[PDB]
């Protein structure tokens, strides 16, 4: 909407109630900079190259989260108690690179539409759970309010190769099994 | 050690009290800075949001607070008195400071160059994969003539990595003695790529 040479979010922050979950993330042009581990009052870049001379001071993510949890109050309230819509997320996977047999490569599994921002991305081969090296972004904001995630899973292509991205949400009657066509 | 610097997020005037205790109820707040021609304007919206509504937003092209929905009423006047002036400050001092000192040595200068590769399946798919920044030429060549109809192209997908791809596609029929190139330009190649098929 808002056109722009390039646009940074200084300051993107999601809070929730009941479960006392939630997210401080900076973006630039649409990419993750870093999230705080508000936990553990840390800087977590999403490439570690990143925060090699550049700080970002922890505390500015707790201090939004302290805002949003109090501001969360008032407006529930405001709202006459007016509950979150569960929506139903979509996802789509597809390789970082062109497919070869056995040149490496990653999976990308994109989950779009999430809200509210609690799922659990999984990756299946043969259908087998694999959960060595994969790697997940955090929530990442879209312009309607909702929110993407992806996750990656290197791996090497194969002769029968059989992908799955195992997607699970409140807004799901059954989990979204998203099958990798080659 | 430079330092990024935020957009504080503003509390509403409370004191609150109320609780909720397979629902839930959630806020977002994003402090957002648009940039163009370098600094030389920068435009700052801040954004409140009730699950997925925005009901208040600061504006540096309107210059205060505003309710964005009857839900932001009552939290716009309070925003104008308690914030207005450190908000509008921070178009300085958080989105300008951290292009100029943070964004400069960092995001700006990044360069990955693509790997452009041509696959057939008829439909001729130039794969352009790995690439930063965003901007990019791809075209298709059929012996020596730019392709115009017949081509299509993916959206440019983001891969979260901090790398782009696109994948630009030829409908097009083989024949004997027929070439085709893909020409890739892009601002880390020190000349642009050509891939040729046959």
């Amino acid at each position: 909407d808002i056109e722009a040479d390039h646009v940074g979010f200084y300051g993107t922050t999601v809070y929730q109630s009941p479960g006392d979950i939630g997210q401080y993330t900076h973006e630039f042009d649409g990419d993750e900079l870093f999230y705080v581990d508000l936990d553990k009052k840390k800087t977590v870049w999403r490439l570690p190259e990143f925060g090699q001379l550049i700080l970002f001071e922890p505390q500015g993510g707790l201090q939004c989260i302290a805002a949003e949890k109090h501001n969360l109050g008032i407006l529930t309230k405001r709202s006459n108690f007016t509950p979150a819509t569960n929506e139903a997320p979509q996802a789509t996977v597809f390789p970082k690179s062109p497919v070869l047999l056995g040149q490496p490569n990653t999976l990308i599994c994109f989950v779009d539409n999430i809200f509210p921002p609690v799922i659990n991305i999984t990756w299946l081969r043969n259908s087998k759970s694999v959960t060595d090296g994969v790697y997940e972004t955090s929530f990442l904001v879209n312009r309607d309010h909702s929110f993407h995630k992806l996750s990656y899973l290197t791996f090497i292509p194969s002769d029968d190769d059989i992908y799955d991205c195992k997607v699970e949400h409140w807004g799901l009657e059954e989990p979204v099994l998203k099958h990798w066509e080659p | 050690l430079v330092e990024r610097l935020y957009l504080v997020c503003g509390e509403e005037g409370a004191g609150g009290g109320s609780l909720v205790g397979e629902r839930h109820f959630v806020h977002q707040f994003k402090g957002e800075c648009y940039f163009t021609n370098g600094t030389q304007r920068i435009r700052l919206v801040t954004r409140y949001i009730y699950n997925r509504e925005e009901y208040l937003r600061f504006d540096s092209d309107v210059g205060e607070y505003r309710a964005v929905t009857e839900l932001g009423r009552h939290s716009a006047e309070y925003y104008n008195k308690q914030y207005l002036e450190r908000t509008r400050a921070e178009l300085d001092t958080a989105c300008r400071h951290n292009y100029e000192e943070t964004e400069v040595p960092t995001s700006l200068r990044r360069l990955e160059q693509p790997n452009v590769a041509i696959s057939l399946s008829n439909t001729l798919v130039c794969s352009v994969t790995d690439f930063y920044p965003a901007k990019i030429k791809v075209r298709w060549f059929r012996n020596g003539q730019e392709e115009t109809v017949g081509v299509s192209s993916t959206q440019l997908i983001r891969n979260g990595d901090w790398t782009f791809q696109v994948l630009v596609m030829l409908e097009m029929t083989p024949h004997q003695g027929e070439v085709y190139t893909c020409h890739v330009e892009h601002p880390s190649l020190k000349s642009p790529i050509t891939v040729e098929w046959r």
